[PDB]
């Protein structure tokens, strides 16, 4: 049982975007798909929802009149057009699947998207250093949108690490902190270098971090 | 504390009146003053636990209770007290007294003249469903209280009591194959009727909503059927704001249902009439001949996919019975697997629609030929004609069975055979299939025939073609003739035309008993003089002689043919 | 719209004991209720269906009921597995799914102190133009701390965001870091950049500090 999402990512407010849900494990010709967005760091929020046939068709206040929930049948695909986006848009969304015959819960959900609607536009981050038991780090700067990833020693330093929830600037940019706990022994000995990844933008970046 | 908070949802008299019931369908021997007590100190318990949530019991559930007070362990306590509801029980025969001495107890004390009615009732029928139980009840009291005060009582009465008696055994009937289907054959055979029998009712329903009513509706029936009255009552009441809720989605001619009271909405929802097909409806064809992932739902998803296509075809033929529904959806499966196993599937399947023509006919051509007889013989003749019929098939079932189920079928020609020829299926089939379960469980108390338990238990779906299918016995050994059964006194001229007929049909019971092989034509020589001596020695003046002496002589004509 | 309340907003208890979560329905909707968990970074599960039927897999020390327009759900034998935030739905209203707003649970362990560290602003972000004086807080409980940034000695507020991470699944702790950022010209009028760290696990306001 399997639903695998697409078609996500950030817009200018006012813009557009579709959301893909591709189904498959079950038959999806017979039960209602939903649509549930949760806001960064906010609850669950119920968007639309669409019956096996699509007959009976479903949406919260907030949405009704920009949002359009359809399902192709034949592909075992849910469908979630976005038009007139707001910036209280801004979510990831899941498309999840009703009980079939328990009621109209939500068993199982997707992954989810994330979708920013942002004046912003899609930037790479400046990986600055944070040099220094001790405790050393990057700070991942001036990025849009969400999320990067951030490791260590290209993974071989887990051990504690605190990669911060990045926090949304005033200029519409994130930025986070990921500092390291490291015995103040090894510095000198050990090199410690942080890898950000900043896919939206297809940024790369290696710092070294070093004791001034 | 879930003792305290059914009884203040529910108010006293309501409180007690459910549990009067489920003692009643229980210890159906106790007398009704003893019942009366064990359910005031449940009762007098109950508000011990309003005062004081955190008392002795007050967190054990109610039916945890109940039985506590019955044996006055779980959940194997319940299932052995099931197997003690007895659906033969020897009690006497209710007869109601003179109507002005009803209309005195009715006046002196109404609280307990309708506790006797719950009382009397559900002691004899211990699986009637509890909420149209009091529902019963509410038109019991609306009798009386308008015929008591009527110039005419017993003209007003009456006829409204015999229709109350009446439509009680049916309710009952129709119950008792709701708990015995899913005692016998499980929760997964009464889903799938339920999910056939709501396809036709709600077409505009989704697959999803409609499985989603059946598995509350499982429920409901589940506890009313498993003894916990209380939480019964409480979950049709839920259902029905449910489907009220949602009527949009679910069916057209609920609004009316839904502006009710409790009581009459839940009753309105239970009765509402067929809503209409969807227009825009494909044809099944599409996606479960047609489709190239027929194998691969019977395979991935057997039990959505299956019960998708008992759905889809349940909700676009009303005018098949609930019974050739669920044998055209087994057909459909076992055509399936042994199809999805061959080399080419599709080169198989394609022709599955083919095989329903003759499953659709068969009934209908049962339901022509007994309509067509129906016109002909009469309620009467048509009982006694199945009479013969059923007495020939299972000659060991015991006469006043023989009797009761069988005049029960002869009613289906009364009930179904004034309706269109495209309505009669429906009516006549389901119908057939409430009075052959009256036969499965009455016969399942004492067992004396292997064709009644073979059919009983075989399947639930193929009852009615099984015993249609079942020819004249050969195993029988034919009883000797014994005279006490064709000598009757003058007290048949005093006797109601049905209580006379039973006595009628049960002389026509035993006399096949002795005579297995006797021709229709000759059975019916020995009725029609049987008809013609009650009437000329009711009219005699000297009517206790010429029912001893003629007696004898139509004895000698009897036993001579 | 039926609307769902939650309480409490968070719960805080030590594995092992019980959790009792609050949804208050506006209007009845019978026991067309269930509950979700969620971890962070996850998207939700279900528990419980039919406010007391728990799904397949949900083990038994979760138990759904519900009471009137009120529904409970209790976690007994609490692991540390079940420390999650978790949300009610209805599925009663024909018009619209409503949830509740969520209520987490916190592992409650012992007053820890944070280490606190400061880092000035890297050379080549001053090229840049801006200066990031970040402040890390480590592995502190509780959760709530507050940090004040004063630059030479006067208090600044408005120029400063700071994150917390979730409770640490080793040691039930957080983390944080407080950042302050103004311009290269604004950072290098003054000289002496504090970090003013304010915890129940302090026992005075403890300041970190460089010029």
């Amino acid at each position: 049982v399997q639903l695998v999402q697409s078609g996500g990512g950030p817009v200018k407010p006012g813009g557009s975007l579709r959301l893909s849900c591709a189904a498959s494990g079950f038959m999806f010709r017979a039960y209602s798909m939903n649509w549930v967005r949760q806001a960064p760091g906010k609850g669950l929020e119920w968007v639309s929802s669409i019956s096996s046939s699509g007959r009976y068709i479903h949406y919260a206040d907030s949405v009704k009149g920009r949002f359009t929930i359809s399902r192709d049948n034949a592909k075992n695909s849910l469908y979630l057009q976005m038009n007139s986006l707001r910036a209280e848009d801004t979510a990831v969304y899941y498309c999840a699947r009703e009980t079939v015959m328990a009621g109209k819960a939500l068993d199982y959900w997707g992954q989810g998207t994330l979708v920013t609607v942002s004046s912003a536009s899609t930037k790479g981050p400046s990986a600055s250093t944070k040099g220094p038991t001790a405790a050393l780090g990057c700070l991942v700067k001036d990025y849009f949108p969400e999320p990067v990833t951030v490791s260590w020693n290209s993974g071989a330093l887990t051990s504690g690490v605190h990669t911060f929830p990045a926090v949304l600037q005033s200029s519409g940019l994130y930025s986070l902190s990921s500092v390291v706990t490291v015995p103040s022994s090894s510095l000198g000995t050990q090199t410690y270098i942080c890898n950000v990844n900043h896919k939206p933008s297809n940024t790369k970046v290696d710092k070294r971090v070093e004791p001034k | 504390s879930e003792v305290a908070h059914r009884f203040k949802d529910l108010g006293e008299e309501n409180f007690k009146a459910l549990v009067l019931i489920a003692f009643a369908q229980y210890l159906q021997q106790c007398p009704f003053e003893d019942h009366v007590k064990l359910v005031n100190e449940v009762t007098e318990f109950a508000k011990t636990c309003v005062a004081d949530e955190s008392a002795e019991n007050c967190d054990k559930s109610l039916h945890t209770l109940f039985g506590d007070k019955l044996c006055t362990q779980e959940p194997e306590r319940n299932e052995c007290f099931l197997q003690h509801k007895d659906d033969n029980p020897n009690l006497p025969r209710l007869v109601r007294p003179e109507v002005d001495v009803m209309c005195t107890a009715f006046h002196d004390n109404e609280e307990t003249f309708l506790k006797k009615y719950l009382y009397e009732i559900a002691r004899r029928h211990p699986y009637f469903y509890a909420p149209e139980l009091l529902f019963f009840a509410k038109r019991y009291k609306a009798a009386f209280t308008e015929c008591c005060q009527a110039a005419d009582k017993a003209a007003c009465l009456l006829p409204k009591l015999d229709e109350l008696r009446d439509e009680g055994k049916a309710s009952s009937a129709k119950q008792r194959l709701k708990c015995a289907s899913l005692q016998k054959f499980g929760e997964r055979a009464f889903k799938a009727w339920a999910v056939a029998r709501l396809s036709q009712r709600f077409p505009k329903a989704e697959f999803a909503e409609v499985s989603k009513l059946v598995t509350d509706l499982t429920k409901v029936h589940t506890e009313c059927c498993h003894g916990d009255l209380l939480e019964c009552a409480d979950d049709r009441a839920d259902l029905a704001k449910y489907i009220c809720e949602n009527q949009d989605s679910i069916s057209s001619k609920l609004k009316e249902c839904c502006e009710k009271p409790l009581l009459e909405k839940s009753h309105c929802i239970a009765e509402v009439e067929n809503d209409e097909m969807p227009a825009d409806l494909p044809s099944l064809a599409a996606d479960f001949v047609e489709s190239k992932d027929v194998c691969k739902n019977y395979a991935e998803a057997k039990d959505v996919f299956l019960g998708m296509f008992l759905y889809e075809y349940a909700r676009r033929h009303p005018d098949y019975s609930v019974v050739l529904l669920l044998r055209l959806a087994k057909t459909y499966e076992t055509t399936l697997e042994k199809c999805c196993a061959a080399a080419d599937p599709h080169e198989c399947y394609a022709k599955v629609f083919d095989e329903f023509k003759p499953l659709v006919e068969e009934p209908q051509n049962l339901i022509k030929q007994n309509c067509e007889l129906f016109e002909q013989l009469g309620e009467y003749k048509f009982q006694n004609a199945l009479l013969v019929r059923y007495t020939k098939k299972v000659p060991q079932v015991s006469t006043p069975t023989l009797v009761e189920v069988s005049r029960n079928l002869g009613k289906v020609g009364s009930k179904c055979c004034k309706h269109p020829e495209a309505k009669r299926m429906p009516c006549a089939e389901d119908y057939l299939s409430v009075v052959l379960n009256q036969l499965c469980v009455l016969h399942e108390k004492t067992p004396v025939s292997d064709r009644v338990t073979k059919c009983c238990t075989e399947s639930l779906v193929n009852r009615r073609p099984c015993f249609s299918a079942l020819e004249v016995d050969e195993t029988y050994v034919p009883k000797e003739f014994n005279a006490e059964t064709f000598t009757f006194h003058a007290d048949i001229c005093t006797l109601s035309e049905k209580e006379r007929q039973i006595k009628k049909q049960t002389a026509l019971v035993e006399l096949v008993k002795h005579k297995p092989k006797a021709t229709k034509e000759q059975l019916k020589a020995v009725m029609d003089d049987f008809a013609a001596f009650v009437e000329k020695c009711c009219k005699a003046d000297d009517k206790e002689t010429c029912f001893a002496e003629e007696g004898k002589k139509l004895v000698a004509a009897s036993q001579a043919a | 719209d039926i609307v769902l309340t939650q309480s409490p907003g968070t719960l805080s208890l030590s594995p092992g004991e019980t959790a009792t979560l609050s949804c208050r329905a506006s209007q009845s909707v019978g026991s067309n209720l269930a509950w979700y968990q969620q971890k962070p970074g996850q998207a939700p599960r279900l528990l419980i269906y039919g406010a007391s039927t728990g799904a397949t897999g949900v083990p038994a020390r979760f138990s759904g009921s519900r009471s009137g327009t009120d529904f409970t759900l209790t976690i007994t034998s609490l692991q540390p597995e079940d420390f999650a935030t978790y949300y009610c739905q209805q599925y009663y209203s024909f018009l619209a799914k409503t949830f509740g707003q969520g209520t987490q649970l916190e592992i409650k362990r012992t007053v820890a102190a944070p280490s606190v560290f400061i880092f000035p602003p890297s050379d080549e972000q001053l090229k840049s133009g801006t200066a990031s004086v970040v402040c890390l807080l480590n592995n502190f409980y509780p959760r709530e701390a507050k940090v004040q940034w004063k630059v030479d000695n006067a208090l600044q507020s408005g120029n400063s965001q700071e994150s917390v991470t979730e409770q640490d699944s080793k040691d039930s702790t957080y983390s944080l870091s407080n950042t302050l950022t103004l311009s290269k010209a604004d950072y290098e009028k003054h000289k002496v950049y504090a970090c003013e760290v304010t915890h129940q696990g302090l026992s005075s306001p403890v300041t970190k500090s460089f010029n």
